């Protein structure tokens, strides 16, 4: 028998997995706050990564790697791109981002496309850099608004990518062959959060996989994997290996493995876009049962075993 | 990087280096906490054979 | 020349102190008599081993050395071993019933009746010192002796040599190794009574010591003998630089300047490289390069913590055998581009290296093999606040339902005092946070 | 380290023989007092129960205390009589009649003072003392009444020593008198208050051990002392055995006793052995270990998973793998840590000792500190409160001078300590 222990009562995606590990017949859940257990679904906020992996006779995994954080935040994501030497400066798959805590880097650059009549909408979308800088103070990521999206008909609906990621302890990185895409219903005026008309073009506003490959070959004569997925392997990698000495737990006391949401935009040129990387998740209504059974195999079972897959591995 | 203040000895070497530049009670008290402690002590001993000869 | 005296309180405190004292022996050629025909200067002198014995008529050279338990027992196995003749018999002080893992009696009840002798033969020593420069006190953090007769003695030294160096070996409890279910209790009473009486402390997890007993001795069972083999081995490489030739932590007060530039945290990680069997029969001999990138491996650390996700603030890399500067600096370039090490802004990222060419002492018939160069790196990293964090919730825990407590106020001790360790602690991990992001 | 043993009672007396016997061959002493032995380990600590004689003989600390002669007697006439310093016996010759009041407060306390001048001069002769230990049963009167009165009395000269009991429990199924149920709760209400630590050991679980366990149909009480002396021996090995811990009294109640009235533990054996009966397969670390947290094992009838254990001291005894062991341990605290309380981290202790008990090659020796013991309390409470809600029976103590208030306290106090235990059950 196993042991584990939840502590994120909010998380979709575990409570999944719990659900899926406890219906084994071979996973114990404990109370929130037992330390003997093998497996933490751990807390969102402050998890005491200080206290995992010194209890004898107990393998611990914890279902986040300390210091994802910097790819997961968008000051630290945006400083972590310009800083580091993996990501080369203003790499090409990055928009144009600044950090102004609520300002001289924004000016220099701007201003010369706004002087060159090359289109400055950065981005709460504005073009004047006094209207939301001056009303962002009532810290926040300046971005350049990409002003040419990818048409997506019938509809003229622009969109994004959310791909998921599973790192494991051994630092595999594992992606989720079915990807989701996040559409807007209301056509396109020269925001796709699911949270902000739905359902017109297809069910809640979610377009998976097979259905946007028959539209690329169909419209415009090409493959997903060869015009965006490429690019997405590409971006999910060169990240997750500029911080792997930095939060690979391989030889540590304890082992971490983590779920990470990779957004994506595609511009009018097949080019693919880095909006943000996501450390808590949720997966899409249809999915969850596949994606979290998953994890279960590749990230939990694999450190606890008992006794064709979903995910590409992005070789490293 | 910059290796500085370097001294030598038939024993060994010593040196830095350098990568990037940067950005009480008194006795009396003392006698007075513990007596105090002993005090508590006593009297609570005091109690106990108090209880007893109750 | 400036001598230093060394101060053994409890159980782990008096084993940990006969490890070193046979293992500085061995070091400098002194025999488990006290003669070292290496001193041509008979009967006395000032040489930097000067700081660690003293020399009588007889060419016998004496431990600056007292042990102190409270009861008998293991002082009693330092008056009948291989070392008998090394010690004055007033230097070895014992009680008579111990301190039954209670923080309180060991500080209060029991405490106070044997604080005043211990001070005097700690006194004896002083008067035979041209110019004293402090202490270091030897202990654990669990027992009842180590914890409370511990914190009273620091409180009395600050007092009696307000100007004096005092530097701790701290022993942190691990269950594996343990001894009493309270050591949460005396180990944050000890912290809170000692600390603004303590200049810089080494802690040493015993879980640390034990896994690396366990996976580089290829040792199923550590006894008690080998965690403080493999202890003394650390103990000597951070005071070598005061007992031999160098111009690095030559005295005391080196230990806090180059460690410590805040007094409240004073509490430098230590890692060692490399720790191999003397049993493993074809050995390959780690270069520098790889045992200074031992040094950031946390399986080597005296406490497990990740150094990754804090700052550095001091980085010390004491180095024993074949090392030269070059090589050192090679590794050290080496390391920086592939691994995460962060210092404060208001530190300098630097290094700090003393290298002794003797290569490290081994006590005949041990687990260590001879290996021809090691390291002992220094580091002041808040990472080690983890063990902090373990310690208070492990605190928390009993506390929240006054468990044991009773033991406690029996001896004389209020349950304010309790509560006034722990906030004493939560401020620290507080400084420690703030330094550290 | 000296320990002053005192055994008081017919069951006092008779399971204190069967322990002195036991550990007597332990440690290579006939009953002429002479050591002939074949390791130096059996008189390392030998100290601690017995002092030196002339020509090197070796004299239990122990006091034998009756009100009665017969049982005493018996003692004397047994294998090991001989061995016991005849100064030591102390006996009054009335009796007292399975009577409480007569143990306490008449019969009892003519001869509670020679009983402490016995105590006394083996004190004197000791160079660092660290208690006492009891063996008494709660259920008759000189045991009951009287033991407890010499533990008070004694708490009151030796304030700073540590009281420690050996108490057997009363059961219907194995029953002298009907008025047990009165003479155990007088008893509990002193224990709660002058006793460091009292292992529990009930009539009920020995009986159901020799029925149903050993399968001996009809037990005489030498079968149920058979197992309460291998108990014992067990619970005291490291006092009388070195080990890596340097065991002692105090520091074993320190970490057993999170409060002080909750010091009533439960004792278990493995594996459970006949008398006489020759056990010929040795058995495997996970079987004593497996056995050793089984209920059919403890000798407090209490079901461990009707409750919580707040600490738990185990001992090991035999040539085995201390891995192996821990390995074990530490496997059934994480394979159960719903039954351990988890705002006391840590609170299992393993020791280990090379010197097996005599028959065995492995065995094992269990001390729970578990709120389940709570039951065997409200057993007695309800049994105590059957006769009382009629005033029956209580003529034979108000006529030695007691009241019905102090039967009231006693019920009262018995039954507050349930409501502790049950307190940190849920906490
Ligand atoms: N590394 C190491 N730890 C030890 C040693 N001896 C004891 N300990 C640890 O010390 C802690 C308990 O402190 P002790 O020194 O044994 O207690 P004490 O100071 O003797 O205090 P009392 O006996 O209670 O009066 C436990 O956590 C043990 O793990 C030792 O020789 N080496
Ligand atoms: C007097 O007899 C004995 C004494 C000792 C003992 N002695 C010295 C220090 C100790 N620390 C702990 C000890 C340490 C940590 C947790 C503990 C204990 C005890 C119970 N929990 C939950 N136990 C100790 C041990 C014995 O059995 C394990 C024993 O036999 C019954
Ligand atoms: N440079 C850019 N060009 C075009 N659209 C952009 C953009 N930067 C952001 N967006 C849009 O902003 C929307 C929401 O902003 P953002 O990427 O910061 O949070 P998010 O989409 O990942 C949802 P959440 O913040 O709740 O996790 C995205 O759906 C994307 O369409
Ligand atoms: N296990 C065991 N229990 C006994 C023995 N003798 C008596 N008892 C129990 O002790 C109680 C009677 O106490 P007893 O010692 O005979 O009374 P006392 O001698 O006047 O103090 C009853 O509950 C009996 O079941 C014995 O030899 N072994
Ligand atoms: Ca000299
Ligand atoms: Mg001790
Ligand atoms: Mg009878």
């Amino acid at each position: 028998m196993y042991t584990f222990v939840v502590r994120d009562e909010n998380s979709s995606v575990y409570a999944e997995v719990s659900r899926l590990l406890l219906a084994t017949g071979q996973w114990k859940r404990l109370r929130k706050d037992n330390p003997r257990f093998n497996l933490m679904l751990g807390e969102r906020n402050r998890l005491p990564f200080g206290r995992l992996g010194h209890e004898p006779g107990l393998v611990q995994l914890v279902n986040y790697y300390r210091g994802a954080d910097k790819l997961c935040r968008k000051a630290s994501l945006v400083k972590l791109i310009k800083t580091s030497p993996e990501l080369s400066e203003s790499c090409t798959w990055f928009p144009e981002s600044y950090v102004i805590y609520p300002r001289e880097v924004f000016l220099a650059a701007y201003n010369r496309r706004r002087e060159g009549r090359e289109g400055n909408v950065w981005i709460l979308i504005s073009s004047e850099a006094s209207e939301l800088l001056d009303f962002i103070d009532e810290v926040h990521v300046i971005q350049k608004y990409l002003e040419k999206p990818l048409l997506l008909e019938p509809g003229h609906r622009k969109f994004d990518i959310r791909s998921w990621v599973l790192v494991d302890h051994l630092y595999n990185i594992y992606l989720y062959r079915e990807g989701v895409l996040r559409t807007s219903s209301e056509p396109y005026n020269s925001l796709t959060n699911h949270c902000i008309n739905y359902g017109r073009y297809e069910e809640g506003n979610e377009m998976f996989f097979e259905e946007f490959n028959q539209y690329l070959m169909d419209a415009l004569n090409t493959t997903l994997e060869n015009s965006i997925l490429l690019q997405i392997k590409h971006i999910i990698r060169s990240c997750l290996m500029c911080i792997e000495p930095a939060i690979s737990t391989k030889h540590l006391h304890y082992q971490s493995f983590q779920l990470f949401g990779f957004d994506f935009m595609v511009d009018e040129e097949l080019k693919v876009w880095l909006i943000e990387v996501n450390g808590a998740p949720a997966c899409a209504q249809k999915l969850y049962a596949e994606l979290c059974q998953g994890i279960v195999d590749v990230a939990i079972s694999s450190v606890f075993p008992l006794a064709t897959s979903i995910f590409i591995k992005l070789h490293h | 990087m910059e290796v500085i203040e370097l001294n030598k000895c038939t024993s060994g070497q010593s040196f830095e280096v350098i990568l990037k530049p940067p950005s009480d009670p008194s006795l009396e008290e003392i006698q007075k906490k513990l007596e105090a402690a002993e005090e508590r002590r006593k009297y609570q001993e005091a109690e106990l054979l108090k209880h007893l000869a109750e | 020349m400036r001598e230093c005296i060394s101060i053994h309180v409890g159980q782990a405190g008096v084993q940990i102190g006969n490890a070193c004292w046979e293992l500085y022996c061995l070091e400098h050629g002194i025999q488990p008599d006290g003669q070292m025909p290496s001193d041509k200067t008979i009967g006395g002198g000032d040489d930097s081993f000067n700081t660690f014995f003293s020399e009588t008529g007889a060419g016998k050279h004496v431990p600056r050395a007292v042990f102190v338990d409270l009861e008998p027992t293991v002082i009693d196995e330092v008056r009948t071993g291989t070392y008998r003749q090394l010690f004055h018999p007033e230097q070895l002080i014992t009680g008579k019933e111990d301190a039954a893992n209670n923080y309180a009696r060991g500080h209060y009840t029991i405490g106070k009746e044997i604080i005043d002798l211990v001070l005097d033969r700690i006194r004896k020593l002083a008067d035979q010192c041209t110019g004293l420069q402090g202490f270091l006190v030897f202990h654990s953090f669990g027992g009842g002796t180590g914890s409370g007769f511990t914190s009273l003695l620091m409180e009395r030294l600050s007092v009696d040599y307000g100007k004096k160096s005092k530097l701790e070996f701290s022993i942190y409890p691990a269950p594996q190794v343990s001894t009493a279910v309270v050591e949460p209790y005396n180990s944050i009473l000890t912290t809170h009574t000692t600390l603004e009486h303590s200049d810089c402390a080494f802690m040493v997890d015993n879980e640390a010591i034990y896994d690396i007993c366990r996976r580089n001795l290829d040792i199923e069972r550590p006894t008690y003998t080998n965690l403080n083999r493999l202890i003394s081995q650390i103990v000597s490489s951070i005071t070598a630089s005061l007992r031999f030739d160098g111009a690095l932590n030559v005295d005391l007060t080196e230990f806090q300047t180059n460690l410590v530039p805040y007094p409240r945290i004073h509490f430098p990680l230590a890692t060692y490289a490399p720790v191999i069997s003397a049993e493993k029969a074809y050995h390959e001999q780690l270069s520098v390069a790889e045992i200074t990138n031992a040094c950031f491996e946390p399986a080597n650390q005296m406490v497990k913590c990740d150094p990754r996700h804090g700052k550095y603030m001091a980085c010390c890399l004491l180095y024993r055998g074949d090392v030269v500067p070059k090589d050192v600096n090679a590794a050290i370039a080496t390391i920086k581009t592939k691994r995460s090490i962060q210092f404060v802004d208001w530190c300098p990222t630097g290094f700090k290296v003393g290298i002794n060419y003797q290569p490290p002492t081994v006590v005949p018939g041990g687990d260590l093999a001879k290996v021809q160069r090691a390291v002992c790196m220094l580091s002041n990293t808040t990472a080690i606040a983890e063990a902090w964090a373990r310690l208070d919730h492990k605190f928390d825990l009993m506390y929240a339902k006054r468990a044991f407590v009773h033991w406690y106020v029996g001896e004389g001790m209020e349950e304010g005092e309790f509560s006034e360790a722990r906030e004493d602690m939560a401020a620290l991990e507080k400084d420690y946070e703030e330094v550290g992001v | 380290r000296e320990i002053v043993h005192i055994q008081a009672g017919q069951c006092g007396n008779q399971i204190g023989a069967k322990f002195w016997e036991v550990i007597s061959d332990e440690h290579g002493i006939d009953p002429t007092g002479s050591y002939h032995g074949d390791s130096d380990l059996q008189l390392e600590r030998i100290n601690v129960y017995y002092n030196e004689a002339t020509g090197n003989k070796y004299v239990p600390r122990a006091i034998l205390v009756d009100l009665e002669p017969g049982t005493m007697d018996s003692v004397r006439s047994g294998p090991f009589g001989q061995i016991f310093r005849p100064d030591n016996f102390v006996f009054g010759q009335s009796g007292a009649g399975n009577n409480w009041a007569k143990g306490h407060y008449t019969e009892g306390a003519e001869l509670v003072d020679s009983v402490l001048d016995v105590v006394r001069k083996e004190s004197e002769s000791c160079d660092c003392l660290q208690g006492f230990q009891l063996t008494h049963s709660l259920g008759g009167g000189t045991g009951s009444g009287m033991g407890t009165l010499l533990i008070s009395k004694i708490r009151e000269e030796y304030p700073d020593r540590i009281m420690n009991t050996f108490s057997v429990m009363p059961s219907p199924k194995v029953s002298d008198t009907v008025v047990e149920p009165y003479n155990a709760t007088l008893s509990v209400h002193q224990l709660v208050e002058n006793t460091d630590e009292t292992y529990c050991i009930d009539n009920e679980a020995l009986y159901d051990i020799c029925f149903r366990t050993l399968k001996l149909t009809t037990p005489t009480y030498g079968d149920l002392n058979h197992l309460v002396s291998a108990t014992m021996s067990g619970v005291t090995t490291c006092l009388r055995f070195p080990g890596q811990l340097n065991a002692d009294l105090r520091k074993l109640a320190v970490n057993m006793v999170p409060f002080p009235r909750l010091h009533f533990f439960m004792p278990g054996f493995a594996p459970l052995t006949s008398r006489g009966s020759q056990q010929y397969r040795a058995l495997t670390v996970p079987e004593l270990t497996q056995q050793m947290f089984d209920s059919k094992n403890m000798m407090a009838a209490c079901d461990p998973r009707h409750g919580r254990y707040l600490t738990v001291a185990a001992i090991f005894r035999g040539r085995m793998s201390m891995k192996e062991v821990d390995e074990q341990m530490l496997n059934v605290q994480n394979k159960n840590s719903s039954y351990f309380v988890e705002w006391i981290p840590n609170n299992v202790k393993t020791a280990v000792c090379d010197i097996p008990p005599r028959g065995l090659k492995m065995s094992a020796t269990f001390i729970g500190n578990s709120t389940a013991i709570q039951e065997l309390f409200k057993r007695i409470s309800e049994q105590f409160t059957a006769m009382f809600r009629r005033k029956a029976f209580l003529h034979w103590y108000t006529g030695e001078g007691m009241d019905e208030m102090e039967f009231t306290e006693a019920e009262s106090n018995m039954n507050d300590l349930v409501s502790e235990y049950q307190q940190y059950q849920d906490a």
